[PDB]
């Protein structure tokens, strides 16, 4: 019931300022804190500092004092948070999550509900959209074939791969992607049992949302 | 700010074992903390507050315990389900900080690779370049290392590998690597190796084809 919808994934130039939202919904928003966690390439994570969506008062982690600044908007449930002059050090997921209600007396300052996060890349890479390739097998006739796609030179993350419209799902393989020189490239697998290719459709699907681009690659022998 | 050490950084046991994970503190934190659970690609959810408090919801197979400067997150009967990172939390003194993490894995039977190279696409090809892509699937442990060889000389130049996390259903792992040449390099050779090395197998993994044969 309780959920923490937040914005949507962001690319932003390396001098540039970004603001995040984060929508509540299934208690009273304004009855509890809400904070703000960085979340590394790195995997660690560090507390930004909090915001009482009641009284507007404040507190922040004293590494982010010239980076954030969090604000409120009480007649749509909603929390934000604004990054600004970004560096690289910035590129990350950002979390909003809520603590406990303004009423405790007890001293307990854990976060129980975890937005869905927004990730923030930071660099001055152009956006580019995927290049599709199909993976076929030269061998005919296993009782298993393994069918792929490669999806190479696309900036900037994330792209979403699925096999003919999600309804393919079990023995697939999605790698995550690599960088190099300010391009991606992500790969996935799918093993088939070879009486249903090529005698049945097999194709990858792949979104690229920041270039505006879906691709369909159907996979065919030789 | 208070530092908070996790240890391991890594753990693997198997499906029904107890497991303890530890956080020590450079503070007394009078148990101030709390721990998280992330699978991979989700938000962070609460397992543990003030040390000891299972959050409603969690799984009672999840304690934790600790007082001073040192904390512990404890599974009883390890689920495939509990494959994720976890993560300690002081709230002590301002600024709140966290450990740097533990990954809990499931062991269990070795599982050779199944292991699937692929020729650059015509597509490819049209536009100049040449990409040889090698699948290493569903094998365990996941150590591993690949080498790509031309014509029988290894090639470094150019590869790029990632791995997926842990398999939900069989707890296998995956790899994927990508050697990207030109079309003209590409042209200048026959015989494109995938070679692994994997304790499921004495010898070098090979994985070939010839351009064309």
């Amino acid at each position: 019931e309780v959920q923490l919808q937040q914005s949507g994934p962001e690319l932003v130039k390396p001098g540039a300022s970004v603001k995040i939202s984060c929508k509540a919904s299934g208690y009273s928003f304004t009855g509890y804190y809400m904070n703000w966690v960085k979340q590394s390439p790195e995997k660690s994570l560090e507390w930004i500092g909090e915001m009482s969506p009641s009284t507007g008062r404040t507190t922040y982690n004293q590494n982010f004092k010239a980076k954030a600044t969090l604000t409120v908007d009480q007649s749509s449930s909603t929390a934000y948070m604004q990054l600004k002059s970004l560096t690289s050090e910035d590129s990350a997921v950002y979390y909003c999550a809520r603590s406990v209600p303004l009423t405790t007396l007890i001293e307990d300052w854990y976060f129980d509900v975890w937005g869905t996060g927004t990730t923030v890349t930071v660099s001055s890479a152009k956006t580019t959209p995927p290049s599709v390739y199909p993976l076929a097998p030269g061998s005919a006739a296993n009782s298993m074939v393994t069918l792929g796609c490669l999806v190479k030179g696309y900036f900037p993350e994330p792209v979403t791969v699925t096999w003919n419209s999600g309804s393919l799902s079990s023995g697939v393989h999605t790698f995550p992607a690599v960088l190099q020189s300010d391009l991606y490239t992500l790969s996935s697998s799918v093993t088939v049992p070879s009486s249903t290719w090529p005698s049945e459709t097999v194709t990858c699907n792949v979104a690229h949302p920041a270039s505006s681009t879906k691709v369909d690659k159907k996979i065919v022998p030789r | 700010d208070i530092q908070m050490t996790q240890s391991p950084a890594s753990l693997s046991a198997s499906v029904g074992a107890t497991v303890t994970i530890t956080c020590r503190t450079s503070e007394n934190i009078d148990s101030y903390l709390a721990w998280y659970q992330q699978r991979q690609g989700k938000s962070p959810q609460l397992l543990v507050y003030a040390a000891t408090n299972l959050a409603d919801g969690v799984p009672s197979r999840f304690s934790g315990s600790g007082s001073g400067t040192q904390y512990s997150l404890k599974i009883n009967s390890l689920q495939s389900e509990d494959v994720a990172r976890y993560y300690c939390q002081h709230y002590s003194t301002t600024p709140w900080t966290f450990g740097g993490g533990t990954q809990l894995e499931i062991k269990r039977a070795d599982a050779a690779p199944t292991v699937s190279i692929f020729p650059p696409s015509s597509e490819q090809l049209t536009s100049g370049g040449a990409s040889v892509v090698c699948f290493l699937n569903n094998f365990y442990p996941k150590d591993i290392n690949v080498k790509w060889k031309i014509d029988g000389s290894e090639r470094q130049n150019g590869v790029l590998n990632s791995w997926t996390d842990q398999d939900s259903k069989d707890s296998t792992y995956s790899m994927s690597s990508t050697l990207t040449l030109t079309k003209d390099e590409y042209e200048r050779h026959n015989s494109y190796t995938c070679e692994a090395t994997h304790k499921t197998s004495t010898s070098p993994i090979v994985k070939s084809f010839n351009r064309n044969e």
